[PDB]
RNA sequence: GCAAGACUGCUAGCCGAGUAGUGUUGGGUCGCGAAAGGCCUUGUGGUACUGCCUGAUAGGGUGCUUGCGAGUGCCCCGGGAGGUCUCGUA
RNA sequence: GAAGACGGUCGAACUUGACUAUCUAGAGGAAGUAAAAGUCGUAACAAGGUUUCCGUAGGUGAACCUGCGGAAGGAUCAUUA
RNA sequence: UUAAAGUUGCUGCAGUUAAAAAGCUCGUAGUUGGAUCUUGGGAGCGGCCGUCCCCUGCUCGGCGCCGGCCCGAAGCGUUUACUUUGAAAAAAUUAGAGUGUUCAAAGCAGGCCGCCUGGAUACCGCAGCUAGGAAUAAUGGAAUAGGACCGCGGUUCUAUUUUGUUGGUUUUCGGAACUGAGGCCAUGAUUAAGAGGGACGGCCGGGGGCAUUCGUAUUGCGCCGCUAGAGGUGAAAUUCUUGGACCGGCGCAAGACGGACCAGAGCGAAAGCAUUUGCCAAGAAUGUUUUCAUUAAUCAAGAACGAAAGUCGGAGGUUCGAAGACGAUCAGAUACCGUCGUAGUUCCGACCAUAAACGAUGCCGACCGGCGAUGCGGCGGCGUUAUUCCCAUGACCCGCCGGGCAGCUUCCGGGAAACCAAAGUCUUUGGGUUCCGGGGGGAGUAUGGUUGCAAAGCUGAAACUUAAAGGAAUUUGGCGAAGGGCACCACC
RNA sequence: UACCCACUCCCGACCCGGGGAGGUAGUGACGAAAAAUAACAAUACAGGACUCUUUCGAGGCCCUGUAAUUGGAAUGAGUCCA
């Protein structure tokens, strides 16, 4: 039975870009998958993305580049301070010139570099490099 | 797939994208409410009402030509029964799976069909308990046949 | 883990305790029958009075016989068996003298090619078998 | 009311007529099917091809050559006559 | 205003009796381990010369054997209208 | 005793074959839970982007002011964790700035010709307290409207600043409870998950239970004509027979089982199901613009079913047949084989819960290649047959949809390999949830508990011994295996 | 089966008494920090470094090393006024 949409979601794309396809169809909509997309480019690792509106949960279709190697996710949502960045970043993140991990904050959803330089932690919620 | 057996399946209804009235339907919304009150005094389920509704008159659905639903209007006017629709069939279904077993003794498959039943029927009441349709005291006994339909 | 809860602590607590208590090298030291079967009681040397000295058989692959004396303890008088590791020192040991009996290395293993045995002498009239080996001094008589 | 196209049923003169009679499983306008007689303009040409039965030169059950497997030929009538059809042989 | 006494309370302890946990006689039988040579036969591993194995029953010096129901971890992935 | 031990696996184990999925379902605590509620507007510091102001209000008094605005404030604007700050948080020990104990481990000393001084900080998991934030799981209102808002209208009990110095009045000032009619709101219910339950119509299946009917075959009895033989093995016998064995034919009687059709076919959770007909009760599948609206797979403790054999009371006892009794193979058969033969094999009941109960691979959910058949139901299309015409029905064919047993190829990808569309989406480890194993024996053994009339079922060790026991595969070996070729030291 | 209230403190009428609280020692390889047993010369000998004799052979002042040889400069353990 489905309850955690976004880490299938996030598997989905990630055999979408193992196997070498372009475009993909993930079956269910929430905003935190909308987020987590919307972050994904705006650092610019995957193409720009469609949301078909139905009236139920709709879908999304996404137009894949090849400048992503793997899509993770954390299950549960763990907390995590500012003083226990590093402990993630350093045994999850591949290296520390690039990969990047984002976590929910009381401001909005975003990475961990952004919170670094605005002072404020929260619960993680995947990850991606 | 299933809660009780084993197999999966996939066949359900798919309503359609617009939230529209058909154009080619003039039958006033009040109308639909006069045959939905007569229908309902004829003694039927609200499945079967909707069933006919979409049948003989041909509207898609009560929620696109009312505001409401079927439950909703027959709650509003308080002639629907106090029981479930589908807690009524289910005990009817149990009493007669007991009263199937009342003259067979070795048929263990109807004993175990009637456990699956009784199980389904305490996974419901609870719910039905907890949001508040059905009495707080309200239980299915074994014996509530003469009392119970 | 299997189960990857956010509230499910002291499922995977009572698992682990579990499967740890269900060990074998963790079991050999949680236990009081493993510390009531050794006579030593975790002590590293003790103290005995030998009473005969028995050629003992050997392994297999090399045959020969070693020269193993019988140690009663003073703790329990249980009486136990060991192991003289030099050549040429039983002459040293007679009837009626304290040694100090210690262990061989294996945690109570036999080890190698005398079964039968887990232990060894060190000292033999509150002198040291090296002592009485290399002729560092001489045995009091 | 103009207005021709696409295919099709039957009869080989037309009416009697799809009339008696037949009939399936569930139906329908219902498949099959002559004739006595009449009106008489007086009744079409090229071309194949046919073992038996149920129920069309239909469909399908099934055939013959001699040991084998397959081909050839195989409705009726009149006349000329000869004498065991081929391809390879468990 | 001392000694001493009847009552109350907290009470160490004593006698009788049951019970509980550890160590130690314990006649005797039932077992496995460490090894190089003693008799019957090789039960299983190659169609182990009766295909092997698993549950449940039954007698025997011995591995063992025989019904009943399954398995292929088997020697059959297949037997021609 | 710790790291090595990714051989305790929170990060971060394994479960087909190396140790390990309860036989399989139901189910209470606990665990984990679909989508959705607010965005933007107005202008600026600058070469369109980075800093950046607003996004609940009604009494006391204040950078100010000319009856009115703003500002300071006693009084407040439902609620958990997370996150950052703040207080309170003994010292030495941990980290760490300063200085030549000559170095250093230490110590808090020490330096310029009376003065200068430092002798700090950081950390102190949780739990308790105070604050700007509402992204994340749930809480929360209004559906029989005892729903909000400005108001209209009445009943009861009490505080003083009001009524000639004064004995005395309801008031006025105003506190609280109850309360009748109407207005006012945009008057109050988001959907219908390739989640779940239920209803509807056609149908599908050795799915069950009850009652029926049929088919040979076995054995025995009764009769008929026949002859001296049926028993079995690479080899004979024990067995029955002019008291007619054996075979053929006619009839009767009992019990067992439903061959050929009978399939890598169907159903059931699993064990398991195959002669016809009738009755009852379900259940998957396809169809849906029907209904209910998060009711959800997972399962400690609890319950139903459960091959064969095992025990207990009846009915009938045909074949087969553990034990038991003989003959031969044999040196030894109490074992293979042959002849009788007890319990059991069958039903009605009453029990126990075991298998190689095995796909030796838990359950739910999603994703990642192809191909042809098969079974159900549906969606259409050539054409043939129910004889010839017209539509749908059964059958033939083409192609599609959803679920299931499956089959062929495939470095998808994985693994120790055999192999696997899962045994993949695993160091680039994280979707959720029960059970189970850390070398091999001792041993599923001692003992304790517990169910059982009985065998046993579950839970379940210790001491002691060894460095191996084990899983996949090429090559030599030998087969009381299969299939080929060779030779006058083999045969014809 | 040690010495003393002098340093740090503590009762007590109290500058002045007491304290095996403590301090000072001796035994001590629990353990930790520093740090001796060697440096200086070359004939006796294998040439690496720079140029010629194809290669042995001269200069080799820095030489990598090493043989109970030599005149040597030095400091400590310990003995021992203070």
């Amino acid at each position: 039975v489905r309850m955690n949409v976004l880490a299938d979601a996030l598997k989905s794309i990630n055999n979408a870009e193992k196997r070498g396809k372009r475009q993909v169809l993930i079956r269910p909509c929430s905003k935190v998958i909308v987020r987590f997309l919307t972050v994904m480019m705006k650092h610019g690792y995957i193409g720009e993305f469609e949301i078909i509106d139905d009236h139920r949960a709709g879908k999304i279709v996404v137009n894949l580049t090849g400048r992503l190697n793997k899509c993770g996710v954390i299950s549960p949502r763990f907390d995590v301070q500012l003083k226990d960045l590093e402990k993630w970043q350093n045994n999850l993140l591949p290296s520390r010139q690039f990969g990047f991990i984002v976590l929910t904050t009381s401001a909005g959803i975003m990475d961990h570099e952004e919170a670094r330089r605005k002072h404020t932690g929260g619960k993680i919620l995947g990850f991606f490099f | 797939g299933r809660m009780h057996a084993p197999g999966k399946g996939l066949s359900q209804s798919a309503l359609p994208y617009r939230r529209s009235v058909p154009t080619w339907l003039k039958l006033t919304s009040d109308d639909v409410k006069e045959q939905i009150y007569k229908l309902a005094k004829k003694g039927l389920t609200p499945s079967q009402i909707g069933v006919i509704l979409r049948d003989s008159h041909g509207v898609a659905q009560v929620r696109f030509v009312t505001g409401n639903k079927i439950l909703r209007i027959l709650k509003s006017k308080g002639l629907a029964p106090d029981l479930p629709e589908d807690l009524y069939h289910l005990i009817k279904k149990a009493v007669a799976v007991r009263k199937h077993l009342e003259r067979n003794r070795k048929d263990k498959d109807a004993k175990f069909r009637l456990i699956l039943i009784e199980s389904r029927i305490h996974r419901l009441a609870r719910y039905y308990k907890t949001k508040r349709v059905l009495p707080p005291n309200w239980k299915y006994e074994s014996s509530t046949a003469s009392a119970l339909v | 883990g299997k189960c990857r809860g956010l509230r499910t602590a002291r499922k995977l607590r009572s698992h682990r305790r579990d499967q740890k208590w269900h060990d074998k090298q963790y079991k050999k030291a949680h236990l009081g029958t493993a510390l009531k079967a050794n006579p030593f009681g975790g002590a590293s040397h003790a103290k005995g009075i030998v009473l005969e000295k028995v050629g003992v058989e050997a392994k297999q692959p090399n045959s020969a016989i070693r020269k193993c004396v019988r140690v009663q303890l003073i703790k329990n008088g249980k009486k136990i068996t060991a192991f003289v590791p030099n050549d040429g020192c039983l002459n040293f040991i007679e009837e009626n003298d304290e040694v100090l009996v210690a262990g061989f290395g294996r945690k109570g293993h036999a080890v190698g090619d005398i079964p039968g045995v887990r232990f060894k002498v060190v000292k033999v009239a509150n002198v040291s078998l090296l002592a009485l080996y290399k002729g560092k001094k001489e045995r009091p008589r």
